[PDB]
């Protein structure tokens, strides 16, 4: 049927037909959408900027790990068009797994670590970290992009693409049984920090409430922003989360013998993964210039 | 007694009837022959960044290579302008500090401010450190500038109405000059180091004579603040900038207004004045976060410096007129050439 | 391409840096008020409850606060007003007890007119302490408050007068979006006055701090 | 008082591990470069070592590389010097010279007293030529200096210096950078000429005069000193 | 109260009792001292830059 040795037991792997007009107009609205933003916004974060601060940092950094999967999307848009297929060479679909996993990580890290900091501006008024030097705040990015980068190593050394006849897709994702060795940082990659933001915009909330400061308009404008922020990280990476649950119950319920059960997983699997690049293309009109 | 009031407006009109008569072409009209200067276009060469506040004085050496500058971070900072190394870092006893100074042989430097005293630094010790040398009390305002003559006297500059010549080594006010009416806020010594000049807040000038101290001519023809003055290279003219965005070249001989620089666009004020070495380009530091050039014969705009991010403060020009020092409210200090 | 001198001179520059660096992230921790009266207003108990410019000081909560004190700094006020701008709080003193005569609450709401809507402090906040409660309730026990300000069809009770007072003193603000202004009555309590300055110095920072990063 | 005091001397037998300690009290101790200088019983002045302000630099020689280190406590003031695998060739008198460099700065202008230290049994030479010259009082002097490459720097400064050492006594700056006056010195001394050829002119020489005259080169590390010119009579 | 009157009157007499030459004069030396002294202004003319202190 549709079975394919990956490297253990078997990997019901499968290429929809439906895939080819699903996939590539999100992929090419979201490209265009993304390239409107993120140029004017790099433009005046780089032209029209006063002097560097720590937050401004941070929010550069996230904007570089944000336009890493925009250099990427063109080959995503390929393979889309082409029913899961390369022809641009082993190193090339390597680097395009790399610089997806790299994106994820970095804007994800870098989100949190704005929250974190935005709860210690509010809630801790007089601490130290509140004026930090811009030296501290290059060694901290830099740091965070090491770490980054050594989670995200390993996918530069296997040699992926894989016979499947007319067909050598790159895919990181596949239905494997496999385990949770390399997985599971799909889950830990959302959920840990999806506790912190959720924790810090709450405490920042409430004590802005608690102290009575709630009577400038800005400050509520900060709330509702502060909350809009929360909303789009929470929709943008749920979707893709509860698909892979759902696969993951189904393996361990069922073994991965009978592929004819994974029919729209699949494709409900990787339509909620071209959704999680919604976040990413809003990162550019949320934080910066929609702020203040 | 009304009598001595009509004997001073008759006075002053004999004065104005003297300046008048006295007067038969402008300089405009001399100097229409003189070919025009052409634009003149300056380059940031280096860029002093030590300073954590608001600069508000700075001083050049007398060897051209060496500057002193003052800011609210309580600090004298020395610059090496050639290299743009650091000398030393002095901390100040007030923060807040409004002028400084150098001494012609370099041993010394004062600073002052707020706190109504003048403090002078000596620089070279057999110890090796900076320590403050002598501080001078006396006055009950503010200090605005302060020049110094030699090693052993200085002249200071403050906002109760008076001027003072003291002696470094006593201490004590060697003589007052005393015939303002409002805060005095300029001072700039002759070449010779014979007489000087006074701008105040009354709106007017006056020239001091160090000698014995009495003023000798009054000149009069702003109309708000004068903020800074300087003398021209020949020490027989010299030019005012005030709050009316307007800046006058005067004359002692002549005893009138010789000309004024003015431009629609400008509406702000001006902080500090300078010449050239030749006394051809009178440069001049606005609030326009802009400092401008004027050709000083024929008062035509001649290259604008903006590089400053606030209001420029304070302006400076080298003995041998190699350079020119900018310093903004903002923590940078610049060098043009 | 530098000799050894040069090296050495570069060295001691660094020194320099490093000295003027740590210096100023020393001096950045405090909180700098300025505080302003009209001369018998009682600028003297505030400072007590803790010949030019007089810097007073003291530790609250773990914060260290500077208040500078003009004083007798008898000139112009616009030719040295301006080195004061980025001070965390203005604190106004104004005495309840000099309606009198001789004027004087017209002389203080004058000052505060012409110090509240001025340009340098365009965003920083101004503390109000009435003080001299007591003697202001010994006046209105006899004496109605119609001699100052000519108005009512309220009555003559020390809250209600107090609350007009506090009203009018807080109608002469004008950018009364990028400014706000606190008020507080003085009370012998000890730590009253000391944690009502305390709540509006931080207030005063949150704000800041949003300012920065930008999210307000 | 800007008395320096060094101590830590006596006989060691070889293989020894002497320590030299010298305290200086009386200036800033933490902004002035320090250096260790050795003087033969017989020959001329040698540099050993030297230690920046805020020990951030070190220099060594070469003939003390790998036995020698320098240390300072800018708390208390103190400058240590320790010696292991003392050899034959280590008795001296060590010196304890401060050195301040800026813009316009005067090094190895004090120096210190001498601690004594006896052992049982591409670098710039820089040569002083004559030894000995019979002078009188009232006459004028000159003490010839020739080093091997030229001293003249790009920026134009020439890094050499012009030492005095009296009977009995510890050497005195005289003229440093070849031409600049050092405090405290009279007018008669002068200094000039051009790259690889230097002049000291005594005019007017009387007494309290004699004794031994060094030029020493500050180009670059290891400083080099010359022979010493003598004064007699 | 009325010192300070006599002072001024004073002062103004002394003011009154200096001697004044042309402004075309003055308007003369000033021109002829710049023509003079323009030689020797870097400012004014820009210094090649192998003697010039402050490079690029």
């Amino acid at each position: 049927d549709h079975f394919l040795e990956i490297d253990k037991k078997n990997c019901c792997v499968f290429r929809d037909d439906f895939i080819v007009k699903v996939l590539p107009p999100v992929l090419g609205l979201e490209f265009i959408f993304g390239l409107l933003g993120n140029g004017l916004a790099l433009w005046i974060f780089c032209f029209h900027l006063k002097s560097w601060k720590s937050s401004r940092i941070f929010l550069f950094n996230l904007a570089v790990a944000d336009f890493l999967l925009i250099i990427c999307l063109p080959f995503l848009m390929d393979n889309y068009v082409r029913r899961w297929d390369w022809k641009f060479g082993d190193i090339p679909c390597r680097l395009m797994l790399f610089m997806l996993a790299m994106n994820r990580q970095g804007s994800i890290i870098f989100l949190t670590v704005v929250a974190v900091d935005r709860y210690f501006r509010v809630v801790h008024p007089h601490h130290a970290l509140n004026k930090i030097s811009n030296r501290t705040a290059a060694i901290i990015s830099c740091l965070l992009w090491g770490i980054t980068i050594g989670l995200t190593v390993h996918l530069l050394k296997k040699k992926m693409p894989i016979q499947n006849g007319g067909a050598n897709l790159c895919s990181s994702f596949s239905i494997c049984h496999t385990f949770q060795w390399h997985e599971a940082m799909f889950l830990l990659e959302f959920f840990l920090p999806l506790g912190i933001i959720l924790f810090c915009s709450a405490r920042i909330i409430w004590s802005l409430r608690q102290r009575q400061m709630d009577r400038h308009a800005k400050i509520k404008r900060a709330i509702t922003f502060i909350m809009v922020v929360a909303i789009v990280f929470v929709i943008c990476f749920l979707p893709s989360v509860v698909v892979r649950i759902r696969i993951f119950w189904l393996l361990h319920t069922s073994g991965t013998q009978n592929c004819e059960v994974y029919r729209s997983v699949d494709l409900a699997f990787f339509i909620t993964l071209s959704f999680t690049y919604m976040n990413s293309m809003l990162d550019p009109v949320v934080y910066y210039f929609s702020s203040p | 007694l009304d009598q001595l009031r009509q004997e001073a407006e008759q006075l002053k009109n004999q004065i104005r009837d003297a300046r008048k008569a006295c007067a038969d072409a402008t300089l405009s009209q001399i100097t229409n022959n003189i070919d025009p200067v052409g634009r003149i276009q300056m380059r940031t060469r280096r860029t002093l960044r030590g300073h954590l506040a608001k600069i508000y004085a700075m001083h050049w050496g007398t060897d051209s290579r060496l500057l002193v500058s003052a800011s609210q971070d309580g600090k004298l900072i020395i610059w090496d302008s050639y290299t743009t190394n650091k000398v030393h870092a002095i901390p100040l006893r007030s923060s807040w500090v409004m002028t400084c100074a150098y001494a012609p042989s370099g041993n010394y430097v004062a600073c002052g401010g707020l706190d109504n005293i003048c403090s002078i630094y000596n620089l070279k010790t057999r110890e090796g450190n900076v320590r403050v040398s002598r501080e001078l009390a006396g006055h009950t305002g503010y200090l605005s500038c302060c020049r110094f003559l030699d090693d052993n006297q200085i002249v200071t500059s403050s906002g109760d109405t008076t001027c003072a010549l003291w002696d470094i080594e006593t201490g004590q006010q060697t003589t007052t000059f005393t015939g303002h009416t409002g805060d005095v806020m300029s001072l700039s010594l002759a070449p010779d180091t014979r007489l000087f000049v006074s701008g105040a807040c009354d709106a007017s000038a006056k020239l001091w004579d160090v000698r014995e101290g009495m003023c000798r001519q009054t000149f009069t023809g702003h109309e708000s603040d004068i903020n800074a003055i300087c003398f021209f290279p020949n020490g027989n003219a010299f030019a005012t900038g005030s709050d009316d965005a307007t800046c006058r070249l005067f004359d002692l001989r002549a005893d009138q207004e010789l000309m004024t620089y003015s431009h629609d666009n400008i509406i702000c004020g001006i902080t500090s004045v300078s010449f050239s070495k030749s006394g051809r380009l009178l440069l001049a530091g606005y609030d326009d976060f802009n400092c401008n050039v004027w050709d000083a014969l024929k008062a035509d705009r001649a290259g604008v410096l903006a590089g400053h991010d606030n209001r420029v403060s304070c302006l400076g020009v080298t003995d041998d007129g190699m350079a020119v020092a900018t310093g903004s409210w903002d923590s940078f200090l610049k060098i043009w050439n | 391409t530098l000799s050894a001198e040069d090296k050495a001179a570069v060295e001691r520059s660094k020194m320099i840096d490093r000295n003027l660096r740590e210096d100023g992230e020393k001096a950045a921790r405090e909180v700098k008020l300025l505080l302003l009266g009209a001369g018998e207003s009682g600028k003297s108990t505030i400072v007590k409850q803790m010949t030019g410019i007089v810097e007073t000081h003291f530790t609250f909560k773990d914060l260290h606060f500077k208040m500078f004190d003009v004083g007798a700094q008898r000139s112009e006020r616009k030719k040295w007003i301006h080195c004061f701008e980025g001070v965390t709080a203005i604190i106004f003193c104004v005495a309840l007890s000099d309606y009198d005569l001789v004027n004087r609450m017209h002389e203080s709401m004058k000052l505060f007119d012409s110090i509240c809507n001025n340009k340098w402090f365009t965003d920083t906040s101004i503390i109000l302490f009435l003080n001299k409660k007591d003697l202001f309730e010994e006046k209105i026990k006899k004496s109605p408050l119609t001699i100052c300000y000519p108005e009512y069809a309220g009555s003559n009770t020390y809250e209600e007068a107090a609350a007009y007072i506090q009203c009018q003193f807080e109608d002469l603000n004008k950018r009364k979006d990028t400014k706000e202004i606190y008020t507080h009555f003085t009370c012998s309590t000890d730590t009253k006055n000391v944690q009502f300055v305390f709540d509006a110095v931080t207030d005063v920072i949150i704000k800041n701090n949003l300012k920065d990063c930008g999210l307000f | 008082d800007v008395q320096l005091v060094e101590s830590g001397g006596g006989l060691v037998q070889p293989g020894g591990s002497r320590k030299l300690s010298c305290s200086a009290s009386g200036f800033a101790f933490s902004s002035f470069g320090m250096h260790w200088v050795r003087q033969a019983p017989e020959k001329g002045l040698e540099w050993v070592a030297y230690i920046s302000s805020g020990s951030g630099t070190i220099y060594y020689a070469d003939t003390v590389k790998g036995r020698f280190t320098i240390s300072r406590d800018d708390p208390k003031n103190t400058l240590f010097l320790q010696m292991t695998s003392l050899r034959s060739e280590d008795t001296a008198m060590y010196y304890c010279v401060r050195s301040i460099y800026y813009y316009g700065s005067s090094p190895f202008d004090f120096w210190g007293q001498g601690t004594t230290l006896t052992v049982s049994s591409s670098d710039i030479v820089m040569t002083q030529a004559t030894s000995s010259v019979p002078v009188t009082p009232g006459e004028s002097v000159s003490i010839s200096c020739r080093s091997s490459k030229s001293l003249l720097h790009s920026n134009g400064n020439t890094y050499l210096y012009w030492f005095l050492q009296r009977p009995g006594q510890s050497p005195q700056l005289l003229i440093y950078r070849m031409s600049n006056l050092a405090s405290g010195v009279p007018d008669r001394f002068s200094g000039s000429g051009s790259g690889t050829a230097f002049t000291l002119t005594i005019s007017r020489l009387e007494a309290e005069d004699v004794g031994v005259y060094y030029c020493m080169q500050h180009l670059e590390y290891p400083l080099t000193f010359g022979a010493g010119t003598k004064l007699e009579l | 109260s009325i010192a300070q009157a006599r002072k001024l009157v004073e002062q103004l007499k002394m003011e009154a009792n200096i001697d004044r030459i042309k402004v075309s004069k003055a308007a003369a030396d000033l021109m002829a001292y710049c023509e003079a002294h323009a030689k020797e202004d870097p400012l004014l003319t820009p210094v090649p830059a192998s003697e010039n202190p402050f490079r690029e």
